[PDB]
């Protein structure tokens, strides 16, 4: 009775605390599954072993200007952001 | 200072000495005076002789003066010669800061701190503003950092790298004052990175998602999104711009404003890819491949495969398990080999950090127990080995089945609760600690009062541990 | 050398924002030096921010007697390190004789001003006629001669600030003795190289300026909120 | 409720298949597969504790030896006619399953109910009085007599 | 996208009237024009001139809550 009903109360307190952080932690974890399913040029899982043999095929034989342009884009909203802060 | 300047200026010989007036107004904090009657006539600005006064404004913490010097014209990357950086890190670099850097490299080592340890090892014996920014950011200078940060190209990358460095140095236990300063400055730069990127995103989506993926020709050798991951900067990834980016990469070619039942219904009826029930915004074989490439459906196919694997496992183990493997065990070993190939693929493409995750550890461990059950299984005409093979497969089935909880963390509804589930461990362990103490005390007292000199160990532990354990589900010892 | 305080930085950011809104040409010197540097900077920034919707037009008008590296072609050139600016989308260079000739382009420039000031284009709200505003923020002989050539012409619409050198001496007093009093107090170190035979000429220049006070307006220091450039123009 | 039933079904399937595999050998009857794999681990949620794990409380008068009558199969025997299963592998298995479902998973459901009751309460009175519109519009629309008599109208 | 994926009675009505004018309560149509464009200050000026003011505010609130569900262009949402 006492020790089980104390566990209920401590669970209730922890659920109450972690909930506003919980959605953030879930969508932070979302990055890793997107990076494990968007990285590999990936076919069906059962068939994947056949595509693994394509990698065997590999071992059967084996400053940029738009970058500076998008950094120059970033600088303008930086200036507008600084204007907003100094306006506050 | 104003009295000294009135004396120095009215000697009618050093009226022409703008350098001596400037150095006098620099050694004091007379900013308004140096603004109003040195840089105002527009009569003599050479813009190259400002180097000694720049070095002095750096090493004596005059950030408003370096702001005025940049505003009137001085290029940092012209100025910041490697001799300047070796003078800053060799002579003007503090010795308590370097000891905290040693302690943080020995006790809390990291990828970015390995990188900054190597560059601070370089200059005590090419992206210059980032090195000056690291110098100012480590010293906890907090206002020279802002002045140099406003002059950078990769501004969001700079803010995220600085936030990671300062969060690592805020863990060093000696000198908790310096830990408190570095924690506050870390929070200030991570707030700055978030608020700048949300303005970049709220003006424009395509160019902000252009920003997110670049590596700045080895900043720390990494990426803006990677640096937010490494610092566990989960307020930068929880924001709606990065979440929009991620969900657009998760649905792939399918437009996100379609309902989900249409997607899975088109998944089960395979040649229904060629019809107007799924919108493919973000000739007919392109609709085919645009469906079957997306992350959503290769994931959903993979979980259907895995459930069919668990049903075949269960059928084999419970209803069809003989002295020689019949055909469903051979199909089962083929499917387990497929899972083995996926795990060795993931290990070959991660390296060492693959063994950091606990799921991959128990994953490899389950494959080990499966092949051990095979080598116990093939010794036919021996009943003990064949029974032992089946027992090994049953415990391995427990592991394979409980992996399904980890699979369903991607869901929009179940997912956050499964993530919440691991925050309960300290409550469970406090419960089990108190319960084990009570259980041992009551069990030893009851076994001592009732009986006399039990010699059998199994009947010691059935009475002392097992029956007081069963009292937790309401059994009441007999 | 140009004094770029953050207020004038804000003002000319706002000015090139207005010129992107209304679709205006901006005429200026077009060298790499001083204010024209910053104007080319903000032209490049508002170009690189949106990359569409009526890319603005900046004409720099230079003298050709002050351009250092001069290449004659028909065949693009490559101007590299008076020096021209990197960001003016059009450059016009007047032809004269020798190198020692500043202030040559003023005649062609003011004639182009007068011609657009009389040129009629009825798709406007000004009664046609294409409105023209002159800005003076700095100082020198060029500024005073430009303001009087404007105000002697029709449609000058001259606007000045409340900070600068000659913007202060026209901004404050809005005869000969008061012109002298303001000119010696707002230019303490440039009167020292001047014969009075052209100081009296300058007094005549300013008396010709203040003849038409309705064709002149000013920006003040209390008027320092947002959209004060729009309110002035 | 659905998060609870998801976790409980995963634990129930894992424990049930492992226990039926360790104890018995090649059951062919589907009803006795599902009574053992699904139904008895389900009854452990109300505090039942599965009976056939001890081997000191196991009698052979509730078996069949071949599925011929109603009863479950016997546990698979030895050449000495003794049960093969290790008590040291099945007693802790039932203990871990019983801890995990009867205590941890039910008391987590209590905590999540408590959190949801705490959130929805200030919205709840609004939602009730928003729902009130529909019953007022279904009882104020029809020129309505007694329900039994309504068929006459 | 909002008519195809989140269709409604009022959005069917405004789809039909916007289909009319791209080929009698005029202020409500001008109010819909301003209200869809997210104009946000012309809307208040026309709203202060209307007869059915509460009906106007409720119809506008329903239209904008439907258009705030369209997933592309989350800024406009
Ligand atoms: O790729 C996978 N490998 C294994 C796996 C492979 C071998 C051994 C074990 N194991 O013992 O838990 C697990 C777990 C399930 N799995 C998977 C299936 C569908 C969707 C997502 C997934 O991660
Ligand atoms: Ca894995």
């Amino acid at each position: 009775i006492l020790l089980v009903n104390l566990l209920v109360a401590m669970f209730g307190y922890t659920v109450g605390i972690v909930q506003e952080n919980n959605d953030q932690v879930w969508k932070f974890q979302r990055y890793f599954l997107v990076q494990e399913y968007c990285n590999r040029l990936n076919i069906p899982f059962p068939f994947v072993v056949f595509a693994y043999f394509y990698m065997v095929v590999k071992k059967c034989f084996k400053f940029r200007n738009e970058d500076n342009e998008t950094l120059a884009w970033e600088g303008v909203m930086k200036e507008n952001y600084l204007v907003k802060i100094n306006t506050k | 200072s104003y009295a000294l300047y009135k004396a120095f200026s009215t000697n009618e010989q050093d009226k022409d000495n703008w350098n001596g007036q400037l150095k006098l107004l620099l050694e004091w904090n007379q900013l308004d005076l140096a603004s109003d009657e040195i840089f105002t006539n527009d009569r003599r600005w050479e813009s190259a002789d400002l180097q000694e006064v720049m070095f002095t404004a750096l090493i004596k913490d005059r950030p408003k003066f370096v702001r005025l010097f940049l505003e009137n014209g001085l290029n940092l990357q012209k100025f910041l010669t490697n001799e300047v950086l070796t003078e800053l890190f060799s002579t003007h670099f503090s010795t308590l800061v370097y000891r905290n850097l040693q302690i943080a490299k020995n006790s809390y080592n990291d990828a970015l701190l390995t990188f900054v340890w190597k560059l601070v090892a370089n200059f005590r014996r090419r992206h210059p503003l980032q090195a000056l920014f690291i110098w100012a950011i480590l010293q906890n200078k907090k206002e020279l950092s802002k002045v140099i940060w406003e002059q950078t190209k990769g501004c969001t990358l700079a803010a995220l790298g600085a936030s990671k460095l300062l969060k690592t140095l805020a863990k060093v236990k000696n000198d908790i004052n310096a830990a408190g300063e570095s924690e506050e400055l870390a929070n200030e730069y991570e707030t700055r990175a978030v608020e700048l990127f949300t303005e970049c995103y709220s003006n424009d989506e395509d160019l902000a998602e252009q920003l997110l993926v670049y590596s700045c020709e080895a900043w720390g050798g990494s990426n803006c999104l990677e640096l937010a991951v490494e610092a566990t900067d989960q307020h930068f990834i929880a924001q709606p711009g990065v979440q929009n980016f991620l969900s657009k990469q998760w649905y792939g070619e399918i437009s996100r404003d379609t309902k989900n039942w249409k997607i899975i219904l088109c998944l089960f009826i395979i040649p229904l890819v060629g019809c107007g029930l799924v919108s493919f915004r973000k000739k007919l074989l392109w609709y085919y491949v645009a469906f079957f490439t997306s992350p959503f459906v290769v994931f959903s196919w993979n979980v259907v495969f895995y459930i069919a694997f668990l049903l075949l496992f269960a059928y084999v183990l419970l209803m069809d398990f003989h002295s020689v493997p019949h055909t469903p065990e051979l199909i089962l070993y083929a499917l387990v080999f497929v899972l083995f190939c996926d795990e060795v693929r993931q290990w070959y493409m991660n390296g060492v950090n693959y063994f950091t995750d606990l799921w991959n550890v128990m994953d490899t461990l389950g494959l080990f127990y499966f092949i051990a059950g095979i080598v116990f299984r093939l010794h036919s005409s021996n009943k003990s080995s064949l029974y032992s093979g089946r027992v090994i497969f049953c415990l391995d089935y427990i592991i394979f089945t409980l992996r399904l909880i980890h699979i369903f963390t991607v869901s929009r509804n179940l997912g956050p609760k499964i993530i919440m589930l691991q925050r309960m461990l300290i409550d469970v362990f406090f419960f089990l600690f108190l319960f084990a103490v009570w259980m041992v005390a009551f069990g030893v007292a009851r076994q001592g009062i009732l009986r006399q000199n039990e010699q059998r160990w199994r009947w010691i532990f059935r009475s002392v541990i097992y029956e007081p354990y069963l009292a937790m589900f309401g059994q009441v010892p007999s | 050398n140009f004094a770029l305080k953050p207020r004038m930085r804000k003002i000319f950011s706002r000015l090139i924002y207005i010129a992107q809104s209304k679709g205006a040409w901006i005429l200026t010197g077009g060298t790499h030096y001083g204010l024209m540097k910053y104007i080319g900077e903000v032209v490049r920034d508002n170009t690189i921010s949106r990359n569409s919707e009526e890319n603005i037009v900046a004409i720099g008008i230079a003298a050709w007697g002050m351009v250092s590296n001069r290449d004659t072609l028909i065949d693009e050139g490559h101007f590299s390190a008076y020096i021209l600016d990197n960001n003016h989308t059009h450059l016009l260079l007047v032809d004269n004789g020798c190198h020692g000739h500043p202030t040559v382009e003023a005649k062609l420039r003011n004639q182009l001003e007068k011609y657009i000031s009389e040129r009629t284009s009825q798709d406007s709200n000004y009664g046609g006629k294409i409105p023209i505003v002159c800005f003076a923020q700095g100082g020198g002989r060029e500024t005073l001669k430009a303001i009087n050539t404007s105000v002697k012409s029709k449609i000058p619409c001259v606007v000045v600030e409340g900070s600068g050198q000659i913007a202060d001496v026209i901004a404050s007093l809005v005869t000969s003795s008061m012109v002298k009093e303001k000119l010696v107090r707002f230019l303490p170190r440039t009167v020292s190289r001047l014969p009075e035979e052209e100081i009296e000429s300058w007094i005549k220049w300013l008396k010709e300026i203040l003849e038409s006070s309705h064709l002149l307006t000013v920006i003040k220091m209390e008027e320092a909120g947002d959209e004060i450039v729009s309110n002035a123009i | 409720v659905f998060f609870f039933l998801f976790l409980f079904a995963v634990w129930m399937v894992a424990f049930g298949v492992a226990r039926q595999g360790i104890l018995r050998q090649n059951e062919q009857r589907w009803r006795w597969i599902f009574r053992s794999v699904i139904y008895e681990p389900y009854l452990a949620m109300f505090g039942q504790v599965p009976s056939d794990v001890d081997s000191t409380t196991y009698d052979f008068s509730h078996c069949t030896f071949s599925g011929n009558e109603s009863k479950p199969l016997c546990v698979e025997l030895d050449e000495h006619n003794l049960p093969r299963f290790p008590e040291w592998i099945t007693i802790p298995l039932v203990c871990i399953y019983m801890l995990s479902t009867n205590i941890l998973l039910v008391n987590l459901l209590v905590a999540m109910f408590g959190y949801t009751v705490g959130i929805v309460q200030e919205n709840n009175d609004q939602v009730w009085k928003f729902q009130r519109y529909f019953l007022v519009q279904e009882y104020c629309n029809r020129l309505n007599i007694p329900f039994p008599f309504v068929v006459f109208a």
